């Protein structure tokens, strides 16, 4: 019999990973303090790794890769990418961004600013930070002035990105999206990408002369159905799935989503992921971890992919927990705990 | 060095303690008349710890045997074992206490427990360094009860640093001899509240139905449940008398098993208890000994959690394997054992098995469960009590029903103090 | 010439000083008698082992050491011992009665009774230094001997040898060879007690040890004696550039100058490889560009820890054997680029090298193959805050109920001790913290 | 990556190789320890003052 502990109460997937394991009866939850635990589901902030693979006897694994944070800040990834020659100051498939403290990169900001405006580019950017949540701390202006005057009213660091000013729209409706991929690590740093992914649709016209309303820039769930009138018209929850995407890129653009844009996903999933291996793998550890992450995508419209953020705590789509917390136990979970056809695609590296 | 010195009080604690050296005396290799017969030195690497050498390398128990009546200790005199305790080591008086803790404590006791002292001192005397003692007795009668009770008081007084530890065997309305039992057992307990570093709790209740039960014995004596008596002694000690794993006198072992210093009552067990030749495996060994039915103290560990627990492995066997099956036990009951004492279950072992098993496990728990022998205990207290039925007898010796009272809430007070830490 | 004096408190100090002087010897070629026939000069010293033998008329070469036990039995088997023509009996102190594992009775109850008569063993060494150093400490955490009565050693040392250096080997409680309970207690109010008064502390955690042994040595249950051969390698790595010619830490400052920019933060990492099984028949030999990357194996430090989860302040490679400083360059240079090795800003991103020519010194009939080169890492990182923070919530999940507070208040110590104590601890996770997060 | 500090002999060789650049008196004692016999005289005296009673 194995033996868990739950540290994250609000956590949607591992509440789901918590009940399948108890439905298997060969699965035990204990107090949350109880130190002699198998299984940590950890808590998202400050998470008492030091104390993890010193209980004698028990094989430890937790749901958290200790130093994968670089990868799921905004500020922390845009250093990353920018200072890891793996990925350098040239990697193609990230925007240009700059990280700005209210170290600083204020003055090279305005320099590929100055040289964009100057030759009649766009320039547009946004500015965003991590400590925003909900979609409100963010700004969306072709003044530069304006961003830098904003980020200091707001107490964190921020990031400001070049705003795909091309995105690739939907139709009808002439409207936006992002691709929410899920991607599994396990103790191994096997990278397995979940196969269903969702599309989190605008249900309003995008509209590239006024960003002021933010509501057809911004496709965040909680802010369409808070804000779009619109919300649920073309699909339900504005969440649309794989096969009705690929159905679409095979109708209107004779391209498939295979070929036109996951090739893309995987290349870049697998470059994050491998870029940051030898300071987060628990290979020789301890204990050992897996995670979930959740990496929000772009796509313009010469259907070239973009990584917008990952996110290192993803809830996931409503009609899909099932099967991919299914999945977390079988690879992540009883791979090490055994007890008494795939839903991911494996990256090899 | 690391010398125990040990008292034998009343009908009880003779008979107990007469076992238990019968028992390590073959262990260690010692013959009915002190001399040494043995095979091994391991036999003799610490055999001062409970023996004296007299010059014929002879071999003297460091015993001291009390009652208030003579028949028992003449029937220890003549038994087995009877010539190896020191003659001057019989301290008796004619009276008898009548099942009676105030004739044992106040009266009958008071007139004889001096002589005792003296036979304390002179064996403390010659020790090279006292770790401790160790008494045998019952908590129902009288002498081992009363007159036990007020020797623990008065060793307190002459040795106040010396670690005091008891067997102590407590009555049973199923395996009785009179109805003041509890009574007895009451007044006692708050003594041994006050006055000793551990004390096993021996349940005669526990004793009958492991044999009837277990043992397949159909009509159980007293002999036959002081065999299991005399055998955990044995097990208890194993790592004080046997070089092995642990080096450590009676202060270190107090020091890591009580965490509060009224909460100092012991639930023992072996393993196996069996009815023969069979080899016993580790797994089983480690999971009969965490059984209820083979602790003595006829409490459920389920009810209550454990604050410390210490287990005792005898024989050529695993270590790795002791290991795994220990913490699959911890796993199985990982409610049972509280959360804010880390690395709470410690383990021992030891090559030399005890007579006739290839291997054995005594276990040492110390779990808040044992609040249910004491409400057991004062719910008979009470019964009684409530109509001062059967005080005359104490209310003739001197006490009066104050003492009674006071009794009764020292006991509801430590029950109230054990269920405080099985709810943290 | 400088002398270092040892001292060896307590079971586990006893016993792993037992396991050092033994390596030592065979590593200088000191018979069991003391005699030394490669040593030309009879009685007379000066030479880089004289740092820790002294010399007799009769020319036998005597360790600068005492051992001092609160109970008899652990320094008799020195006395009966293998080497027990090397000590005098005065360099032998014994008590009836140990501490219990209770600090406040090492540390008050017998500590007051016999501290007088341990410093006057050591000032009869010290009278036969021309120029002592200094003083290195063998102790448990968990032991009330080992805890108690070395703090309060440390104490008195600092008062009657102001100026001198001090260092500990320090043995970190580990439940798997323990049968106490009450180490977090003892180890937390020793740490308190000596922060102030210890130069330069290297910390072994006998879960590491342990595991070590399982590992590499094919042990399945290793005892103190397989540990303490393991630890005494480590210690011999440590000790060596005080004993052999050499530039590197030749004397106990430079551990401190080298090791340790804060002084509270004054623990660092000891990494070791290769250990490799004598039992093993066949066995390929290491590369230095193979030990030197084990140096940064969790798996191989006296300390389970993640140093790439921390800063590192300093940095030391010791050597023995076949190595030249051009391969530990080359080993350097692809270990940069393939681990994370992240130095605070206000400290230089270097390795302070240094190489021993004769490989390591292996007990005959011992667990340890020998190997044509070995290597100590000696990392100042503050990932070791972690075993700090392992040790002070064991504390504190006790200490909010109380548990066995009663035996420490009955020796005589006051409760706002441990919280006293318990602060300090607090106060040294968050210097760690400072120093080792942005 | 620079080598500094080369020093050699016949036993081995040291250098340093570079990636980046960048109390209580003795009578305080006595205090404390004769304070801790007193608690414990004290807490015996009333062990035995109790045993008195
Ligand atoms: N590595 C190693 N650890 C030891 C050794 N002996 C004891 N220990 C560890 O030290 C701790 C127990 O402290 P001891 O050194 O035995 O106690 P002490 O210093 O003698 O003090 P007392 O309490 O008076 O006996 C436990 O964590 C043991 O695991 C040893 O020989 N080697
Ligand atoms: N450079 C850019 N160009 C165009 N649109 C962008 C952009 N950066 C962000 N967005 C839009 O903003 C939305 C939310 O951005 P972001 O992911 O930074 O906020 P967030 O982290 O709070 C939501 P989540 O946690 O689901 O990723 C995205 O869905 C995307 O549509
Ligand atoms: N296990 C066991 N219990 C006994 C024995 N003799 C008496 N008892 C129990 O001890 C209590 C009686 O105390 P006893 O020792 O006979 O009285 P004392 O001589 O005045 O101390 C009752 O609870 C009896 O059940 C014995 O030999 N073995
Ligand atoms: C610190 C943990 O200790 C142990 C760990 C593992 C295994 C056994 C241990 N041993 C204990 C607890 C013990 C005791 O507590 C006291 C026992 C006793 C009782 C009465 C008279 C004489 C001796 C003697 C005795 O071995
Ligand atoms: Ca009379
Ligand atoms: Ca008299
Ligand atoms: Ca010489
Ligand atoms: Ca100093
Ligand atoms: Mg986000
Ligand atoms: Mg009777
Ligand atoms: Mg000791």
């Amino acid at each position: 019999m194995y033996t868990f502990v739950v540290r994250d109460e609000n956590s949607s997937v591992y509440a789901e990973v918590s009940r399948l394991l108890l439905a298997t009866g060969q699965w035990k939850r204990l107090r949350k303090d109880n130190p002699r635990f198998n299984l940590m589901l950890g808590e998202r902030n400050r998470l008492p790794f030091g104390r993890l693979g010193h209980e004698p006897g028990l094989v430890q694994l937790v749901n958290y890769y200790r130093g994968a944070d670089k990868l799921c800040r905004k500020a922390s990834l845009v250093k990353l990418i920018k200072t890891s020659p793996e990925l350098s100051e040239s990697c193609t498939w990230f925007p240009e961004s700059y990280v700005i403290y209210p170290t600083d990169e204020r003055e090279v900001f305005l320099a590929a600013y100055n040289r964009r405006r100057e030759g009649r580019e766009g320039n547009v950017w946004i500015a965003k930070s991590s400590a925003g949540a909900k979609g409100e701390g963010i700004l969306i202006s072709s003044e530069a002035s304006e961003l830098l005057d904003f980020i200091d009213e707001q107490g964190q660091v921020h990031v400001i990105q070049k705003y795909l000013e091309k995105p690739l729209l939907l139709e009808p409706g002439h409207r936006k999206f992002d691709i929410r991929s899920w991607v599994l690590v396990d103790h191994l740093y096997n990278i397995y990408l979940y196969r269903e992914g969702v599309l989190r649709t605008s249900s309003e016209p995008y509209n590239s002369a006024n960003f002021q309303d933010k509501t057809c820039h911004l496709t965040n769930h909680c802010i369409q159905k808070e804000y779009s009138k619109n919300y649920g018209r073309y699909e339900e929850g504005n969440e649309m799935f794989f096969e009705e995407f690929n159905q679409y890129l095979m109708d209107a653009l004779n391209t498939t989503l295979e070929n036109s844009i996951l090739l893309q996903i995987k290349h870049i999933i697998r470059s994050c992921l491998m870029c940051i291996e030898p300071a987060i793998s628990t290979k020789h550890l301890h204990y050992q971890s897996f995670q979930l992450f959740g990496f929000d995508f772009m796509v313009d419209e010469e259907l070239k992919v973009w990584l917008i953020e990952v996110n290192g705590a993803p809830a996931c789509a409503q009609k899909l927990y099932a099967e991919l917390c299914q999945g977390i136990v079988d690879v992540a979970i009883s791979s090490v705990f055994p007890l008494a056809t795939s839903i991911f695609i494996k990256l090899h590296h | 060095m690391r010398e125990i010195v040990h008292i034998q009080a009343g009908q009880c604690g003779n008979q107990i303690g007469a076992k238990f050296w019968e028992v390590i005396s073959d262990e260690h290799g010692i013959d009915p008349t002190g001399s040494y017969h043995g095979d091994s030195d391991l036999q003799l690497e610490r055999i001062n710890v409970y023996y004296n050498e007299a010059t014929g390398n002879k071999y003297v128990p460091r015993a001291i045997l009390v009652d208030l009546e003579p028949g028992t200790m003449d029937s220890v005199r003549s038994g087995p074992f009877g010539q190896i305790f020191r003659p001057d080591n019989f301290v008796f008086g004619q009276s008898g206490a009548g099942n009676n803790w105030a004739k044992g404590h106040y009266t009958e006791g008071a007139e004889l427990v001096d002589s005792v002292l003296d036979v304390v001192r002179k064996e403390s005397e010659s020790c090279d360094c006292l770790q401790g003692f160790q008494l045998t007795h019952s908590l129902g009668g009288g002498t081992g009860s009363g007159m036990g009770t007020l020797l623990i008081s008065k060793i307190r007084e002459e040795y106040p640093d010396r670690i005091m530890n008891t067997f102590s065997v407590m009555p049973s309305p199923k395996v009785s001899d009179t109805v003041v039992e509890p009574y007895n057992a009451t007044l006692s307990v708050h003594q041994l509240v006050e006055n000793t570093d551990e004390t096993y709790c021996i349940d005669n209740e526990a004793l009958y139905d492991i044999c009837f039960r277990t043992l397949k014995l159909t009509t159980p004596t007293y002999g036959d449940l002081n065999h299991l008596v005399s055998a955990t002694m044995s097990g208890v000690t194993t790592c004080l008398r046997f070089p092995g794993q642990l080096n450590a006198d009676l202060r270190k072992l107090a020091v890591n098993m009580v965490p509060f210093p009224r909460l100092h009552f012991f639930m023992p067990g072996f393993a196996p208890l069996t009815s023969q030749y069979r080899a016993l495996t580790v797994p089983e060994l480690t999971q009969q000994m965490f059984d209820s039915k083979n602790m003595m103290a006829a409490c459920d560990p389920r009810h209550g959690r454990y604050l410390t627990v210490a287990a005792i492995f005898r024989g050529r066997m695993s270590m790795k394997e002791v290991d795994e099956q220990m913490l699959n036990v911890q796993n199985k009951n990982s409610s049972y054992f509280v959360e804010w004492i880390p690395n709470n279950v410690k383990t021992a072992v030891c090559d030399i098995p005890p007579r006739g098993l290839k291997m054995s496990a005594t276990f040492i728990g110390n779990s808040t469960a044992i609040q249910e022998l004491f409400k057991r205990i004062s719910e008979q207290f009470t019964a009684m009590f409530r109509r001062k039925a059967f005080l005359h007898w104490y209310t003739g010796e001197g006490m009066d029903e104050m003492e009674f009272t006071e009794a009764e809430s020292n006991m509801n007070d430590l029950v109230s103090e054990y269920q405080q830490y099985q709810d943290a | 010439m400088r002398e270092c004096i040892s001292i060896h408190v307590g079971q586990a100090g006893v016993q792993i000083g037992n396991a050092c002087w033994e390596l030592y010897c065979l590593e200088h070629g000191i018979q069991p008698d003391g005699q030394m026939p490669s040593d030309k000069t009879i009685g007379g010293g000066d030479d880089s082992f004289n740092t820790f033998f002294s010399e007799t008329g009769a020319g036998k070469h005597v360790p600068r050491a005492v051992f001092v036990d609160l109970e008899p039995t652990v320094i008799d088997e020195v006395r009966t011992g293998t080497y027990r023509q090397l000590f005098h009996p005065e360099q032998l102190i014994t008590g009836k009665e140990d501490a219990a594992n209770n600090y406040a009775r090492g540390h008050y109850t017998i500590g007051k009774e016999i501290i007088d008569l341990v410093l006057d063993r050591i000032r009869k060494l010290a009278d036969q230094c021309t120029g002592l150093q200094g003083f290195l400490v063998f102790h448990s955490f968990g032991g009330g001997t080992g805890s108690g009565f070395t703090s309060l050693l440390m104490e008195r040392l600092s008062v009657d040898y102001g100026k001198k250096s001090k260092l500990e080997f320090s043995i970190y409680p580990a439940p798997q060879v323990s049968t106490a309970v009450v180490e977090p207690y003892n180890s937390i109010l020793t740490t308190h007690t000596t922060l102030e008064h210890s130069d330069c502390a290297f910390m072994v955690d006998n879960e590491a040890i342990y595991d070590i042994c399982r590992r590499n040595l094919d042990i399945e249950r290793p005892t103190y004696t397989n540990l303490n051969r393991l630890i005494s390698q480590i210690v011999s790595s440590i000790t060596a550039s005080l004993r052999f010619d050499g530039a590197l830490n030749v004397d106990l400052t430079e551990f401190q100058t080298n090791l340790v920019p804060y002084p509270r933060i004054h623990f660092p990492l000891a990494t070791y490889a290769p250990v490799i099984s004598a039992e093993k028949a066949y066995h390929e030999q290491l590369s230095v560009a193979e030990i030197t990357n084990a140096c940064f194996e969790p798996a191989n430090q006296m300390v389970k820890c993640d140093p790439r989860h921390g800063k590192y302040m300093a940095c030391c490679l010791l050597y023995r054997g076949d190595v030249v400083p051009k391969d530990v360059n080359a080993a350097i240079a692809t270990i940069k680029t393939k681990r994370s090795i992240q130095f605070v800003d206000w400290c230089p991103t270097g390795f302070k090298v240094g190489i021993n020519y004769q490989p390591p010194t292996v007990v005959p009939g011992g667990d340890l193959a020998k190997v044509q080169r070995a290597v100590c890492m000696l990392s100042n990182t503050t990932a070791i805050a972690e075993a700090w923070a392992r040790l002070d919530h064991k504390f504190d999940l006790m200490y909010a109920k109380r548990a066995f507070v009663h035996w420490y208040v009955g020796e005589g110590m006051e409760e706002g001790e441990f919280s006293e104590a318990r602060e300090d601890m607090a106060a040294l996770e968050k210097d760690y913290e400072e120093v080792g997060v942005d | 990556m620079e080598v500094i500090e080369l020093n050699k002999c016949t036993s081995g060789q040291s250098f340093e190789v570079i990636l980046k650049p960048p109390d209580p008196s003795l009578e305080e004692i006595q205090k404390k320890l004769e304070a801790a016999e007193e608690r414990r005289k004290y807490q015996e005296a009333e062990l035995l003052k109790h045993l008195a009673e």
